[PDB]
């Protein structure tokens, strides 16, 4: 899982 | 023949999207670490390339259909696109006359030496201004710009992505909405979506120059600390 591209 | 109302709609919609997320005036590059001329100039181009980045996820939210993909799909679509984007909207501050990128300043003026203080080297850099230059002269109309940029970014033959039927077929309609954009307005256009389409095949190569370029600025502790936190997970492998 990706924490920032979690703003898709 | 004569473009129809969901071309239109698109062609808008395509337009309004850049001119939301591209800002003439760049007045935000003060806000990055300033450029300085061992990477001298690697902090301030990570804070330019973050910057860009969060600005092509915006354009990427208004293209119509886009965000009707799951977001694993967007994700894997921006992931493997982001760094292609960035070199075409690029274009629009790359001066022929001066054959670099200028922003609104000479501390905001980027030559091929000032990449170099980045980690990148003339295998990368000397192939991404003759693709600067190729795509300057050919005189894209700022719709036909952004028919491109999209049409990029909703690449299907991307690793990572899984819905590539859903993909193909919005690609399929934006090309579509380009090549009817080309025969009915530009005039003398004959050839020019093969031209575009050819871009899209030269970005590749581009692309994969800058990962492996990136993979060994990256594995040094000293390098990849001066990035951002956006560019190491948009860059990275983390799957
Ligand atoms: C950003 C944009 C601009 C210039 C793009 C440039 C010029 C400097 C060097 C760049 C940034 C290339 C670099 C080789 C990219 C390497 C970045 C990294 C150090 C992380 O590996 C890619 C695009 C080139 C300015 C403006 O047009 C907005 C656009 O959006």
């Amino acid at each position: 899982r990706h924490k920032i591209l979690x703003x898709x | 023949h004569m473009l129809s109302d969901e071309q239109m709609q698109i062609i808008n919609s395509l337009v309004e999207a850049h001119h939301k997320t591209y800002d003439d005036s760049y007045s935000d590059f003060v806000r990055f670490r300033p450029p300085v001329r061992r990477l001298s100039m690697l902090p301030h181009l990570a804070d330019l390339v973050s910057y860009s980045i969060q600005k092509v996820i915006g354009f990427a939210k208004m293209i119509p259909g886009f965000r009707d993909l799951t977001a694993e799909d967007q994700i894997a679509l921006l992931k493997s696109s982001a760094i292609e984007i960035i070199m075409l909207r690029s274009n629009q501050s790359f001066s022929l006359e001066d054959m670099s990128w200028s922003c609104g300043g000479p501390d905001f003026k980027y030559c091929i030496n000032d990449v170099t203080k980045a980690g990148h080297t003339l295998e990368l850099l000397e192939p991404l201004v003759k693709f600067q230059v190729g795509l300057k002269k050919l005189k894209l109309h700022e719709e036909e710009h952004v028919l491109l940029m999209a049409i990029c970014l909703l690449s299907p033959d991307r690793p990572g992505v899984q819905d590539h039927v859903r993909i193909e077929a919005l690609q399929d309609r934006l090309c579509d909405v380009l090549q009817a954009y080309i025969r009915i307005q530009h005039p003398g256009g004959r050839l020019l979506y093969a031209k575009m389409i050819q871009k899209l095949a030269d970005l590749r190569s581009l692309n994969e120059e800058h990962s492996k370029q990136y993979r060994s600025l990256s594995f040094q502790p000293e390098h990849s600390m001066q990035l951002t936190p956006l560019v190491l997970e948009v860059f990275g492998s983390e799957v």
